[PDB]
RNA sequence: AGACG
DNA sequence: CGATCGTC
């Protein structure tokens, strides 16, 4: 029906993209100090709109909670580590004869999730636990 | 696994850098540290 | 540029002065320009200082440059260390590089040099020119599996 | 939950990593270094599909 | 993977509560928080135990032998 | 590791009693350092916890999705509604004494990951073992009972120290060392070893 | 390189390292399993015969035991296999390969070893569990942390070799570094953070706790010091109890800013006969600083004493803080509604300054100063405005942070965090950069496809107005990501390049040694220096000192 | 009655809410610690697996078996096997449980703690009966079976304390608060605008009078009056968690006193 | 030939750390090999601790050959060398 | 004024002050001769090189030029009496303390001084965060620094990236 | 021995500069129209408001390990409210006939300007401060 | 794999005695007791009671390393008071306080419903 | 080759 | 003709 379209970096060059549908193209004529600062409109001659800016990220980064509130190299570091984490890699693990297999006894779905994790099947095959954690100076160990 | 199946390799002016054109195409975060930083990409 | 200058009353006083910075080098020519202070003219090109002012002037500039690299990072290394590095490049009469072109070509031991770079070819011209290895070097004794003349091995112990 | 996209070569799961190359048949102009007599160059890496 | 017997943090027996929790949601129409509290899971460490549980055993029994 | 580029190893294990505790009787499964935060600037880690504390309490899933309108204030309003000081802080009592800590601890759940490469998979120790055929030098690897590398870089530190004999020992007695026969005239390995 | 300069060795061990608040500075925590693997050849003398037979009887699997027994003819008796394993009737001159025992000297190393301090002798302490444990104050020379790091342990096989470690390589001897003529070890993390907190004028401790803290200091004279307060409570100050760890004969004077002998701000530092008179103890006092308690103590009392000092300070502080506690929440990043208003409007006026300068440039009114492009000057201006913006906003945040602010506290102690940290986390992340310039037009005439062509606005070229607390926008996100990546690339390049430099530097000066005529010569005996460092002085025994004749007025010199 | 005093607010088969007035904090704590760690109970400490055609690993199962609470009412009339003069185990030192389950039905079969059978001779004492608090009467789900699935195993339940393994925890969570007004100034509140407004009031505030603003700080004042809530896992009743708690601690203090006479 | 006589000896009268450590090393090695002790013992059993006493009580019968850069040397007894440090 | 030099004279003075229990209320027992000649003798007694010939004699004098400048400035008659308030007993102790500490401060023959220097520069070079200088905010401040510069130096690079001249 | 100084002061300022237990006191002698005092006080156990009239005393007695008060039969020179033990650190001369004394009470600083008590306040690790009313 | 057994926390191993009484080197009528296979439950409890004794000049305890389940108790008493007697009295004082509490709880417990 | 600081 | 360190 042509409601959506496939664009490559070459065609990307000729188009004007809105980030949010509403938040980027309704009307004009007080605010929340807590909410981040987004610019304005200025550019209005739009041809396309982003399906969702979180879609700029890949599998590893789509697992991070609030990466938009983190220093860029830490988001890169986490990406490397998540691939060193344990949990159910597959349901048929009990049925495969493979060199090295690490499976978590009681894997838990994270309390803090990303809308992208629904597709990444993370809550269905998790790689961690929701540990009760204190940020504290205890024995110094 | 999902990540591995979405990996890129670049053999051989500034390929290690996150070019503007990568927007929405390749992941801005996920790249190996040191060795092949920015040469190994993820969709 | 800011300058620490002694006032007529004795104390050092911040007296700011006009200074010119340059893209490019021609030390010889610029220093003869009237109105400049030829006593004060500087170049980050230590090799140009070496050519125009001499080896000892070169050594001074060479330290000054090494010093500035460390100083810029915030870090401080005792004078003696960089002093020694600089003096080493300097003692040959000219500027000897810290590469296989500068120190690895020097009149040192055949085995002590084949430890760094050009391993095989250093050993070939050693056999070709029929070199005698002193074995008074650290690297030689390391190869020979002997207590080298380093700290503890620097002296001999007898009854 | 398996996604596929890999091969099984002598019982081993094989991923073919995407290989980044510069696209062919593109015209691109480049300036040149100070010693070089050729100041600019136009290049085309022609290939047949 | 079966509800753990006992909460890791405090040890309050949580093993006897899954069958019950699942029923409270599916049959009783109730929402998790009320369902959790109805099972007497007052402290948040016990709550995470059941709320965050992924019951992979159900999937594992679907394999034939 | 936490889901925020926060890798760290177990330093010690404490049982329930010795651990600091909440007036509710809650205790941590993990104690992370306050110092792991400033330099790292991993604010999302703190935010995750706030959200996760509220999520566990309310029996809902916390939305930690990026480009959204979820605010630390919005989370705080919900957590306080649940009867906890809005910024995750909780009064903790010392496990050894029962005495309240002068400081209040940022407490709550946070998704942590168990990572591969554990102490036991890394521990190696070799006080003599297998020698490689060509070099007559210790083997390479834990699986082979290999010798740890005392590189030229290591050799340099011992020179700086002026420890001549240790350096002689490391390169001979430990590792290599071999008795060879040489001619006084030609100075070559020509002398036939015809012992006894 | 791989067989002569360096090689694989016997009597070595490797594992994950962990920190130990209860280990002496010079000690190393060795897993009983490793202790049982590594041995020391010990000759049977009448001085040890009794202990050696006993250790032989304990065998290779029970701890203080031995692995092999060597006699004349040079034949090893394998204690784990031999039928006469529990029959060995020892003879003098025979060697007993005993397990590594407590207080043995062992060479401890962390890779890369680009330092004499990256390789130090430690006293063994055989402990349970699989990690190597080390005192936190030995962390920095090694450049170690506990995120998964591994270390190398070497055992000397000779008496002279074990003398060389204890007399040259030993950790206490290594305290005052010749590299920067200051100590290379100081009080860090919890201990550095807690020591500030313990030191405050407000900090008052009482008997129950005082006595515990006193007893915790091993060296303690058993003398209860008289409390600073004798009024409706015997109340000891934090400074009092901490001075118990400082030995007698210790004098230290400083003066920071407003420091005037009656120190109103409780700043600077004054210690007399080892009693802290005034000033909060932080990094300047207790870090690896130039005129530090450590530099002073090593010099005055000695290495062995100063090594104990780290332990004593650690023990009290760790203890007091275990009972005081310290944390950091999200609340520590939250700056006031009014502070946020000022931050918001600060960045707004920066945005105008840029906009106006842009309008000026576009009007052709902008005149570039000699030596640079009209555009080169413009960019220099915009970048200046925008950095100033982040700096003012960050300073506005810092000011609003209370002394109860856990981040502010960590900065004040000098344990963790700097200005930028406070600033970027709570006020404004600020401008992003690639190759020194602000975000380039990767796309034709635009940074991103959500922007119009020829947009030089801060927002367009990588200015992150938002703080990590507020969150970054997709544009800000990508731009910060472009900057981050650049960091990683040259982090990876720096590691590679500096390493090569280091080898060359080392190869070039290997053979330069101070000879018996104070001369600095090489392997050919060529003179590099006539007096080492032009004074024939050792760097470790040197300190920054004020030359009282050089400065001051001619009148004040005379007076 | 002398010294320490108790005042029960709430009481049930599972929880005790009470005020421990006229006691030292050192004592309040030593007790809180001992309730957690040192009261002996009976837990499975050995599993022999005959058949395991289940989805789960033997040790995974075995681990949960130790976690099943068992009756520890008359635990003192059961010896620690380390003290027993038998070869390995017996009836004087252990309780033997049986678990045999087969997936007869097409539908998924559940294995409960009700499915454990005491095979050992109990010699008349409330010991080893798996704790069942589930309304339906099958406390704890050991595991699940499909069809050909079978789980035949044998359990040796032994006496022990949480200090050795958390499975021997009679306790669970112990609520513990003193001075709910911070009149003692034992903590320094972290605030932004108002500590009072930012920090919620505890239920325990009703049981104490507020500090009254214009009053000088009580320097000499000490901690007595501790609001506690002992929760039982069921292995031992609530009164008994506290009573054996006091008793265990009393015994270890008597042990020291006794060892002074031995020297 | 070569040598230097006792009169006219420019080298440091104080024992170097390296001289000390090698002295203590050589001595401890001798003590460890059932060689006679030139000092009394305070219940002492460690060869290094014993060598330290023998040095502290200047009863180590050893000499240090201090080679100069030409090849010439200055012989100094452990007994004559000052052990400050 | 502040320069790394052996012997912390300030610390010695404080040590004399505490040890001998100096009271700034009693007049000292010292002489102009005791101070003036005392500081002067101490100068002849600071050894680095021991040889008696003129070459080595001058070498030795040159090696202690700066430290004696320090020594004089600190141990001046007006300062020893008005500032420090030393006694003959305490002053003599200071003089023998400096002497001993100085001789202690001297480098030991055998010190692998070259490797030391190499690592002393190498280690901090490794720690160098960024090749990008903090002058990257102003256009007329670009000068090749950090690891690249250090490379240009050690290689004696003929063609350097930022050849610059500074005219006074 | 005995007392070394005794006087009644009048408090001008009371400043809690970044503290909640400590206050630096600014006071001048009621009798001595030149004498001054600067002192850090624990306002928690002993509060001081503006214009208060306090009796300041410096003594030297009522060495060895500290024994708890033990009111069993003990009696100290206490007919005061606030008592502090401290060390002498500097004796400064504020021109000709004006001297200043410096006492640290475990970090609680104290200064006393005047001249009267010359041979009284000497260099001592000893010194007890006593305040009343 | 280097982990000591959990019984080693509360079980004395052949050669280990419960209490070890060593006389203090630094002070008169002062002593140090090594409590083997014990923690903060006994340490803090006894140290706090010893303080309640007027004749006790000093009482502090420490656990030198979390790995090992032992502690040290330093006691200094007035002349004419053996620190052993102080420790004994403290223990008895504890038991009496405990006994009282046991009864009181039982009395209150038997008054309760549900 | 692949993974780690 | 060079090109960080350890390890599977
Ligand atoms: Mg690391
Ligand atoms: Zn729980
Ligand atoms: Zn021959
Ligand atoms: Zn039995």
């Amino acid at each position: 029906e042509g409601l959506v379209e496939y664009i490559d970096a070459e065609e990307e060059e000729s188009i004007l993209i809105a980030m949010q549908p509403e938040d980027l193209e309704p009307a004009e004529a007080d605010v929340d100090p807590a909410k981040r600062i987004r610019v304005s409109h200025h550019a209005t001659t739009f041809t396309h709109c982003e399906i969702h800016p979180s879609m700029i990220l890949g599998v590893a980064a789509s697992i991070i909670p609030f990466p938009d509130h983190n220093q860029s190299p830490r988001n890169t570091y986490q990406s490397a580590m998540g691939k060193q984490a344990m949990g159910v890699f597959l349901t048929n693990y009990n049925v495969r004869m493979d060199t090295m297999a690490n499976i978590l006894y009681y894997p838990q779905k994270p309390l803090g999730t990303t809308r992208a994790m629904e597709y990444l099947k993370f809550r269905e095959l998790p790689a961690g636990q929701n540990a009760i954690v204190a940020i504290a100076c205890y024995s110094g160990y | 696994t999902l990540s591995h199946l979405r990996r890129t390799n670049t053999p051989i002016a500034k390929p290690r850098q996150l070019h503007n054109t990568h927007w929405g195409l390749v992941c801005p975060a996920e790249t190996p540290e040191g060795q092949a930083c920015g040469l190994v990409k993820n969709l | 540029y800011d300058r620490k200058v002694p006032s007529p009353t004795g104390e050092y006083v911040k007296e700011p002065e006009w200074v010119l910075e340059t893209d490019g080098v021609n030390l010889s020519e610029v220093m003869t320009v009237p109105g400049i202070d030829p006593t004060r003219i500087y170049t980050n090109s230590f090799i140009d200082i070496m050519e125009v002012l001499g080896i000892e002037a070169g050594r001074a500039a060479l330290y000054k440059e090494v010093y500035n690299v460390i100083a810029s990072d915030g870090s401080y290394v005792n004078y003696r260390h960089m002093a020694l590095l600089v003096d080493v490049m300097t003692t040959q009469g000219g500027l000897t590089s810290v590469t296989r072109h500068g120190f690895n070509r020097s009149n040192t031991g055949a085995l002590m040099r084949c430890s760094f770079e050009e391993t095989v070819e250093i050993l070939f011209e050693a056999g070709a020119s029929a070199e005698l290895d002193d074995c008074r070097g650290v690297s030689e004794n390391v190869i020979l599996g002997q207590m080298a003349p380093i700290g503890t091995g620097a002296f001999d112990v007898m009854i | 939950f398996d996604m596929g996209g890999y091969f099984i070569i002598n019982g081993s799961e094989k991923v073919l990593i995407a290989q980044e190359r510069s696209a062919g048949n593109i015209v691109q102009v480049f300036k040149k270094a100070a010693p070089s007599p050729i100041s600019h160059v136009a290049e085309i890496r022609s290939a047949l599909e | 993977m079966i509800v753990p017997v006992r909460c890791f943090s405090c040890g309050k027996v949580v093993g006897d509560k899954w069958e019950s929790y699942l029923n409270l949601l599916q049959e009783d129409e109730l929402d998790e928080g009320t369902a959790l509290s109805r099972l007497g899971l007052k402290r948040y460490c016990c709550r995470r135990m059941i709320l965050t549980h992924v019951d992979l055993i159900e999937k594992f029994l679907r394999y034939n032998p | 590791a936490s889901r925020h580029g926060q890798k760290g190893t177990i330093g010690i294990t404490y049982r329930r009693e010795d651990m600091p505790f909440t007036a509710e009787g809650i205790v941590p499964d993990l104690i992370i350092n306050p110092h792991a935060i400033p330099s790292r600037m991993t604010v999302a880690h703190l935010i995750e916890c706030l959200l996760s504390k509220v999520a566990a309490l309310s029996g809902n899933e916390g939305d930690a999705s990026p480009f959204t309108d979820i605010t630390v204030e919005g989370i705080s309003k919900l957590l306080r509604e649940h009867g906890y000081q809005s910024r995750g802080f909780e009064v903790m009592y010392n496990g050894h004494t029962g005495k309240k800590l002068m400081a209040q601890i940022f407490f709550g759940p946070t998704y942590y990951q168990r990572l591969r490469h554990m102490v036991d998979d890394k521990i190696h120790a070799r006080a003599r073992g297998p020698m490689q055929v060509l070099t007559r030098q210790p083997v390479e690897g834990r699986s082979r009972d290999g010798g740890l590398r005392f590189g030229e870089m290591e050799r340099d530190c011992m020179i700086a120290h002026g420890a001549a004999s240790f350096l002689k020992e490391r390169l001979m007695e430990a590792s290599d060392a071999f008795r060879v026969h040489i001619c006084g005239i030609c100075g070559l390995m020509t002398v036939i070893a015809k012992l006894n | 390189r791989g067989n002569l300069m360096g090689k694989r060795v016997d009597f070595s061990a490797r594992t994950v390292i962990s920190g130990d608040p209860n280990l002496e500075l010079d000690q190393v925590g060795v897993p009983k399993s490793i202790a049982k693997t590594l041995t020391y050849p010990e000759v049977v003398t009448p001085y040890n015969i009794d202990r050696l037979t006993q250790l032989v009887r304990n065998g290779p699997n029970e701890h203080p035991g031995a692995k092999y027994v060597i006699r004349d003819s040079g034949d090893r008796i394998d204690l784990r296999y031999s039928k006469r394993a529990g029959d060995i009737q020892l003879q003098y001159g025979w060697k007993v390969e005993r397990h590594i025992m407590d207080n043995d000297p062992v060479l401890f190393n962390r890779q890369p070893s680009l330092h004499k301090m990256s390789m130090m002798a430690h006293r063994v302490k055989v402990i349970p569990y699989s990690t190597f444990r080390l005192n936190l104050s030995v962390t920095s020379p090694y450049n170690a942390d506990f995120d998964g790091d591994e270390m190398n342990l070497h055992v000397p096989q000779s008496e002279e070799t074990r003398a060389e470690l204890s007399q040259l390589c030993a950790v206490p001897l290594q305290i005052v570094s010749p590299q920067s003529n200051k100590p290379c070890m100081g009080i860090v993390q919890d201990t550095l953070c807690g020591i500030r907190k313990l030191t405050l004028r407000d900090t008052f401790i009482e008997l129950d706790q005082v006595l515990n803290m006193l007893y915790w200091v091993p060296d303690w004279d058993g003398v209860i010091p008289t409390p600073a307060i004798i009024k409706p409570k015997p109340l000891w100050s934090g400074k009092q109890i901490l001075s118990v760890a400082i030995p007698n004969g210790i004098h230290l004077q400083r003066f920071d800013e407003g420091t005037t002998l009656l120190s109103p701000k409780d700043n600077g530092m004054l210690i007399i006969d080892g009693q802290i008179i005034f000033g909060v103890v932080e990094k300047k006092t207790v870090g690896s600083s130039n005129g530090g308690l450590i530099h002073v103590v090593t010099r005055e009392k000695g290495p062995q004493v100063c090594a104990k000092l780290f332990g004593n300070i650690q023990k009290v502080v760790n203890f007091w803080l275990l009972h005081n506690g310290f944390s950091t929440g999200i609340g520590d990043t939250i700056a006031d509604g009014p502070t946020m208003r000022e931050i918001t409007e600060t960045i707004a006026e920066a945005k105008k300054k840029v906009l106006d300068v842009t309008k000026e440039a576009q009007a052709n009114l902008l005149t570039a100063k000699h030596g640079m492009t009209l555009r080169e000057s413009f960019e220099d201006n915009v970048v200046r405005f925008l950095n100033e913006a982040r700096d003012k906003a960050g300073r506005l945040a810092e000011v609003n942070l209370k002394d109860l602010n856990n981040v502010k506290q960590m900065v004040m102690a000098g344990s963790k965090g700097s200005f930028i940290n406070i600033a970027q986390m709570s006020a404004c992340v600020g401008q992003q950069s690639v190759e020194g310039k602000r975000i380039a037009f990767g796309f034709v005439d635009r940074t991103l496809p959500h922007f119009s062509k020829d947009d030089y606005s801060p927002e367009s070229k990588g200015f992150v107005e938002n703080s990590y607390l507020r969150g970054l926008t997709p544009q800000e996100f990508f731009f910060h990501a472009m900057g981050g990546r650049e960091g990683l690339i040259d982090t990876a390049v720096k590691t590679a390049e500096t390493g090569y430099i280091q080898r060359r530097l080392v190869k070039a000066l290997e053979d330069i040694m101070v000879h018996y005529d104070n001369t600095t010569r090489n392997s050919l005996g060529n003179v590099i220096q006539f007096i080492y460092g032009e004074d024939g002085m050792d760097a470790a025994h040197i300190e920054k000192q004020s030359l009282d004749t050089i400065g001051g007025s001619d009148a004040a010199f005379e007076k | 009655e002398e010294g320490p005093q108790v005042k029960i607010r709430e009481a049930s088969k599972d929880n005790v809410d009470f005020i421990l007035s006229n006691v030292d904090l050192a004592m309040a704590n030593s007790l809180r610690r001992v309730m957690i760690a040192e009261i002996p109970t009976l837990a499975i400490d050995s599993v022999e697996v005959e058949t395991n055609t289940t989805v789960l690993a033997d040790e995974f199962i075995a681990h949960r078996l130790g976690l099943i609470p068992l009756q520890s009412m008359d635990i003192e009339q059961l010896e620690y096997s380390r003290d027993c003069f038998c070869e390995d185990h017996c009836d004087k030192c252990s309780v033997v449980l049986t678990l045999q389950a087969f997936g007869e039905s097409e539908s998924t079969t559940n294995v409960y703690s009700k499915d454990l059978v005491i095979v050992s001779n109990l010699m008349g004492r409330n010991i080893g009966h798996p704790i069942i608090q589930d309304k339906e009467g099958n406390g704890v789900l050991i595991c699940k079976l499909r069809k050909g699935q079978e789980l035949k195993l044998t359990c040796v339940a032994k006496k022990g304390i949480a200090k050795e393994h958390a499975k021997w925890g009679p306790a669970a969570a112990i609520e513990f608060e003193y001075d709910p007004w911070n009149k003692l100034k034992h903590t320094d509140y972290w605030y932004e605008q108002d500590s009072a407004k930012e920090w919620p009031q505890s239920k325990n505030c009703e049981y104490e009078d507020p500090p009254n603003e214009g009053d000088p700080f009580d320097y000499k004042a000490q901690a007595d009056t501790f609001y506690m809530n002992v929760e039982s896992v069921g292995s031992i009743p609530v009164d008994q968690v506290v009573v054996r708690g006091i008793d265990t601690l009393q015994k270890k203090v008597a042990s020291i006193l006794l060892a002074l006479t031995q020297m | 030939e070569k040598a230097i006589p006792k009169d006219q000896r420019a080298t440091t009268p104080y024992m170097t750390k390296y001289e000390r450590a090698r002295i203590l090393g050589t001595r401890a090695l001798q003590i460890s090999m059932n060689a006679p002790v030139f000092v009394d013992l305070e219940g002492e059993t460690d060869p290094l601790r014993i060598a330290m006493k023998e040095l502290a009580e200047k009863k180590i019968p050893l000499v240090i050959r201090r080679y100069l850069p030409d090849g010439s040397f200055e012989d100094w007894s452990v007994e004559e060398l000052i052990v400050d440090l | 004024a502040n320069w790394p030099l052996p012997v912390n004279i300030r610390r010695i003075i404080q040590n004399a002050q505490q040890t001998f229990h100096i009271d700034h209320t009693k007049p000292s027992d010292l002489t102009i001769k005791d101070i003036v000649l005392g500081v002067k003798d101490l100068q002849e007694n600071l050894l680095v090189l021991r040889g008696k010939n003129e070459i080595i004699q001058n070498a030795q004098r040159d090696a202690v030029t700066l430290f004696c400048c320090l020594l004089r400035s600190r141990l001046a008659t007006r300062r020893v009496l008005q500032e420090y308030r030393l006694t003959k007993q305490a002053f003599d102790w200071v003089l023998s303390n400096i002497e001993a500490q100085f001789l202690r401060s001297v480098v030991h023959p055998g010190e692998m001084v070259g490797v030391l220097a190499a690592q002393s520069i190498g280690e901090p070079a490794t720690q160098m965060t960024l090749n990008t200088f903090h002058f990257a905010g102003v256009a007329s401040k670009k000068v090749t620094s950090g690891v690249p510069r250090l490379k240009e130096i050690l290689n004696v690079a003929k063609n350097m990236k930022t050849p610059s001249l500074t005219v006074y | 021995s005995n007392t070394l100084f005794d006087d009644i002061f009048q408090v001008s300022e009371v400043d809690p500069g970044r503290y909640n237990k400590v206050c630096r006191i600014e006071a001048a002698s009621t009798t001595q129209d030149q004498c001054k005092l600067t002192l850090d006080i624990n306002v928690e156990l002993f509060p001081v408001a503006a214009q208060d009239s306090l009796t300041v005393t410096i003594a030297s007695s009522l060495t060895r390990s500290w024994r708890p008060p033990q009111a069993g039969d003990r009696s100290l020179a206490d007919d005061y409210d606030y008592v502090m033990y401290g060390t002498a650190y500097k004796f400064e001369e504020v021109s000709k006939d004006l001297i200043a004394v410096y006492y640290s009470f475990g970090g609680l600083l104290m200064r006393l300007e005047g001249n009267y008590r010359n041979l009284n306040n000497l260099k001592q690790e000893n010194a007890y401060l006593l305040i009343r009313r | 794999m280097n982990a000591p057994d959990r019984f080693e926390l509360f079980l004395l191993g052949e050669g280990e005695s419960k209490l070890k009484i060593d006389p203090d080197t630094k002070a008169p009528n002062a002593v140090v007791i090594t409590f083997e296979k014990e923690d903060h439950t006994l340490g803090n409890l006894i140290r706090a009671e010893l303080l309640n004794d007027r004749k006790v000049l000093f009482a502090a305890y420490k656990v030198e390393h979390p790995f090992f389940a032992r502690f040290k108790l330093r006691i200094q008493t007035t002349e004419g008071y053996d620190p052993k007697d102080a420790l004994k009295n403290a223990c008895n004082s504890i038991i009496n306080k405990l006994g009282a509490l046991k009864t009181n709880f039982e009395t209150e417990w038997n008054l309760q419903t549900l």
